[PDB]
C-alpha cells in the first residue's frame, strides 16, 4: 500500500501569504493525486485531482503541481476561510491512501501561558474520585509541555490533556491537563503541582497547592 | 478506460478527461503529448 | 439541489453491526461511482472503499475488507455501508461521497456525515463539578465528567458570558466515559459581585445541569 507522507502536520502562515503543502509518495504515482480540505465538524471537500486540476467551484487561488513522487498544494493569497486541514491522496494503486493531513494555523507573537491549578471539588471527593486540573491559557505557539508532580514525584500515565483549536480572535491556544486519582490516593499526599514548559517561559513555571488549605 | 487520443483516463473520477486541461502543466500525461 | 442524505449510525456495542445509508438526489446516482471515507477522533481521513455503478467492482481498504460491506440500490438511489465486528477503532464520522466528471466539469458531493460510537458504555449524563477561582485576571470553570456519548454543550450565564470562554475537546477516559472542562477568565475584582454559572446540556441523555461556580 502506497504511503503518502505529509511531513508537516502543522504549518504556520498569515492571511494574504502564499502557502505550499507538501506530500511525498513512497513510490511513483504518476499524476494520480488528489487534495482534499476538511474543517472541524464539516464534510471533506475535494480540491484537486490529476495532481493539478481543480474540482468545480474551487477558487483559483488553489493550485496543485507534481508528478511521480513529490506533490504540492499551493494557496496564493490565503484567506481566513482557508484555515483548515489539507490531505493529499494517491489513487494510482488500490487501496487509495490518504496522507496524514496538514493543518494550517496563524502566526502571532509568542505568548507565555497563564497557568492556573484547580484542586478537586468537595462534591467530587464525596463520590470517591479526585480530578486535579491544570490550565494553560492563551499561549503561542501551540507546543507546550505539562508535568504533574505529587509531593515532588514526577507523575506518569495518570493524566490526560486536550488543546483548543487556535482562537479565532487572538490566535492563541489553551491547554487543560487533568490528573485523576482515587480519593484514597489523593489524601495520601500533600502537594499537588503542575509544571509547565513553553517558549514564552524563560524557565519552567510551577503552580501548586497543598491539599486542604 | 478507453479514451480517444485527445483525452486521458482519470481513475479517481473514472472518466476520460480532456488533454487540453493538462497542457499548461509542466507534466501532462504522456498520451496527451500529441495533442499538446 | 444535490443532497447526499446520510442516516443509520449511532451507538453500538463492540462486536455489533450497523448499516449506514446514504441517499442521493439531484444527480443521476446510477451513472457514478460512490465512495466511503471516515474520520476517527485523533486520526486523519481514512478511505474505506468505493463501488462502481452496477456493483460489479468494489474495492476496500485492506484492514476493512472483512468487516465492512459496501453496496448500493440504484432503484432507491441509495448507497450502503454494512459494518460488523465493530471495535473502538470504528468510532468515527462516516462520510459518503460521489466524485465524478460529467457535463464538462469535475464534481464532488458529500453527505453530511454519520457518527458511529462503538462502546460498552450506556448513555449517561455528566456530573458537573466546579473549578473554583494572575493579578487582575482570574480563571474559573466547570469539570464536566463521566458522560456518554458525545457531545455536550456548555454555555456560561445562559449565553450572556462568552468572552474568555474556552471549552476543551472531551477526552475518552479508560472507563469508556468522556470528560471535559470549560473555563473562562474574568476580572478578579468581579468575583465577589458577579455570579458565574455553567449550563451543561447533554442531548443524548436529555439532561441539563446548571452549576454555580463561586469562591
Ligand atoms: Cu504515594
Amino acid at each position: 500500500d502506497i504511503v503518502m507522507t505529509q511531513s508537516q502536520r502543522f504549518m504556520t502562515t498569515s492571511v494574504g501569504d502564499r502557502v505550499s503543502v507538501t506530500c511525498k509518495a513512497s513510490q511513483s504515482v504518476d499524476s494520480n493525486v488528489a487534495w482534499y480540505q476538511q474543517k472541524p465538524r464539516q464534510s471533506p471537500k475535494a480540491l484537486i485531482f490529476s495532481a493539478s486540476l481543480r474540482f468545480s467551484g474551487v477558487p483559483a487561488r488553489f493550485t496543485g503541481s507534481g508528478s511521480g513522487t513529490d506533490f504540492t498544494l499551493t494557496i496564493s493569497n490565503l484567506q481566513s476561510e482557508d484555515l483548515a486541514e489539507y490531505f493529499c491522496q494517491q489513487y494510482n494503486n488500490y487501496p487509495l491512501t490518504f496522507g496524514a493531513g496538514t493543518k494550517l494555523e496563524l502566526k502571532r507573537t509568542v505568548a507565555a501561558p497563564s497557568v492556573f491549578i484547580f484542586p478537586p471539588s468537595d462534591e467530587q471527593l464525596k463520590s470517591g474520585t479526585a480530578s486535579v486540573v491544570c490550565l494553560l491559557n492563551n499561549f503561542y505557539p501551540r507546543e507546550a509541555k505539562v508535568q504533574w508532580k505529587v509531593d515532588n514525584a514526577l507523575q506518569s500515565g495518570n493524566s490526560q490533556e486536550s488543546v483548543t483549536e487556535q482562537d479565532s480572535k487572538d490566535s492563541t491556544y489553551s491547554l487543560s491537563s487533568t490528573l485523576t486519582l482515587s480519593k484514597a490516593d489523593y489524601e495520601k499526599h500533600k502537594v499537588y503541582a503542575c509544571e509547565v514548559t513553553h517558549q514564552g517561559l524563560s524557565s519552567p513555571v510551577t503552580k501548586s497547592f497543598n491539599r486542604g488549605e | 478506460g478507453q479514451c480517444s487520443q485527445n483525452e486521458y483516463f482519470d481513475s479517481l473520477l473514472h472518466a476520460c478527461i480532456p488533454c487540453q486541461l493538462r497542457c499548461s502543466s509542466n507534466t501532462p500525461p504522456l498520451t496527451c503529448q500529441r495533442y499538446c | 439541489q444535490v443532497q447526499l442524505q446520510q442516516s443509520g449510525g449511532g451507538l453500538v456495542q463492540p462486536g455489533g453491526s450497523l448499516k449506514l445509508s446514504c441517499a442521493a438526489s439531484g444527480i443521476d446516482f446510477s451513472r457514478y461511482w460512490m465512495s466511503w471515507v471516515r474520520r476517527a477522533p485523533g486520526k486523519g481521513l481514512e478511505w474505506i472503499g468505493e463501488i462502481n455503478p452496477d456493483s460489479s467492482t468494489i474495492n476496500y481498504a485492506p484492514s476493512l475488507k472483512d468487516k465492512f460491506i459496501i453496496s448500493r440500490d440504484n432503484a432507491k438511489n441509495t448507497l450502503y455501508l454494512q459494518m460488523s465486528k465493530v471495535r473502538s477503532e470504528d468510532t468515527a464520522l462516516y462520510y459518503c461521497a460521489s466524485l465524478y466528471y460529467d457535463y464538462g466539469d469535475a464534481m464532488d458531493y458529500w453527505g453530511q456525515g454519520t457518527s458511529v460510537t462503538v462502546s460498552s458504555a450506556s448513555t449517561k449524563g455528566p456530573s458537573v463539578f466546579p473549578l473554583a477561582p494572575s493579578g487582575g485576571t482570574a480563571a474559573l470553570g466547570c469539570l464536566v465528567k463521566d458522560y456518554f456519548p458525545e457531545p455536550v454543550t456548555v454555555s456560561w450565564n445562559s449565553g450572556a458570558l462568552t468572552s474568555g470562554v474556552h471549552t476543551f475537546p472531551a477526552v475518552l477516559q479508560s472507563s469508556g466515559l468522556y470528560s471535559l472542562s470549560s473555563v473562562v477568565t474574568v476580572p478578579s475584582s468581579s468575583l465577589g459581585t458577579q455570579t458565574y454559572i455553567c449550563n451543561v446540556n447533554h442531548k443524548p441523555s436529555n439532561t441539563k445541569v446548571d452549576k454555580r461556580v463561586e469562591p
